[PDB]
């Protein structure tokens, strides 16, 4: 009786922007799929982000380097925007290398064969000195959700290095996740209805697999009230 | 005294429940609390709020 969703056309307004459409859905599934798919993709979605930084000259957070336009506050607060993304493996460490004048943007980093910069025109500094040099190793690892300034430093038990800059590490990868039921025509039946999903993203994660890894950890969810164990 | 030794500690604290952030008309109130990105209401563009 029951038919089941398919994936249709997966259209890229943009490399963050995309419509993801399920054409055969049932009565009373559009809303409940919608919401299904929403919340698990904007609440636990593996995704890249940075989690330390070291900049080579200064000593902590506060502390601005000679040369740069910016406080080395900010250029933390503009590496949180870096959109990264690692398949090969689940932590990598960044290397960036700039001297001489000029915005020095994310393009500029020393990317490995395992890592792409999804936004190779992030203005991560800008440099307003021939003489001054900016030397950044930037850790990025996956992970989920948010994982504000105040836990790993109890897997390591105080950051022993010093110098390092600790930063709120936001993996989400997804930034806008909505909904839309629409009726849907086709020839079997005669009410059905599209579920059209806007996702933006931050270009690290493609649509079909981000539907594909929300969709695997609902029926995991889901696994327990199928067989009720007790 | 001999000498002055001012150490300066820099301590960058995040809004959380209970801090009094407050509108400029004269609104009042506290964190009630911080709840998800995806519990937020949303328009039709799903914008969260």
């Amino acid at each position: 009786e029951f038919l089941k969703p398919r994936l249709v056309d997966i259209e890229q307004v943009s490399s963050t922007h995309a419509k993801v459409t399920l054409e055969p859905l049932e009565r009373g599934f559009g809303h409940t799929l919608g919401n299904a798919l929403r919340r698990i993709l904007l609440s636990s979605m593996p995704g890249c982000a940075v989690t330390e930084v070291e900049i080579d000259g200064v000593l902590h957070e506060y502390s601005t380097k000679e040369g740069v336009q910016e406080d080395i506050l900010e250029i933390l607060l503009n590496l949180k925007g870096l959109a990264v993304r690692v398949q090969g493996k689940d932590e990598v460490i960044l290397t960036l290398n700039k001297s001489g004048i000029g915005p020095v943007t994310a393009a500029d980093i020393t990317h490995d064969g395992d890592v792409e910069i999804v936004k190779p025109q992030h203005v991560i500094c800008h440099l307003t000195d021939e003489n001054a040099s900016i030397s950044m190793r930037i850790k990025v690892q996956r992970g989920r959700g948010y994982v504000p300034a105040s836990t790993r430093i109890h897997s390591e038990e105080d950051e022993r290095p010093i110098g390092r800059l600790l930063v709120d590490a936001c993996y989400s990868p997804v930034e806008r996740i909505a909904y839309n039921v629409e009726a849907a025509r086709v020839e079997q039946r005669t009410d059905l209805d599209k579920l059209v999903i806007e996702m933006e993203t931050n270009g690290t994660i493609d649509p079909e697999e981000a539907i594909r890894r929300a969709a695997t950890i609902l029926a995991e969810q889901l696994e327990a009230f199928v067989d009720l164990r007790d | 005294v001999l000498k002055i030794v001012k150490v300066y500690l820099a301590v960058k604290r995040r809004i959380q429940p209970g801090d009094k952030m407050a509108g400029r008309h004269g609104n009042k109130g506290v964190i009630s609390k911080i709840n998800p990105i995806e519990d937020m209401p949303y328009d039709e563009n799903g914008t969260p709020v």
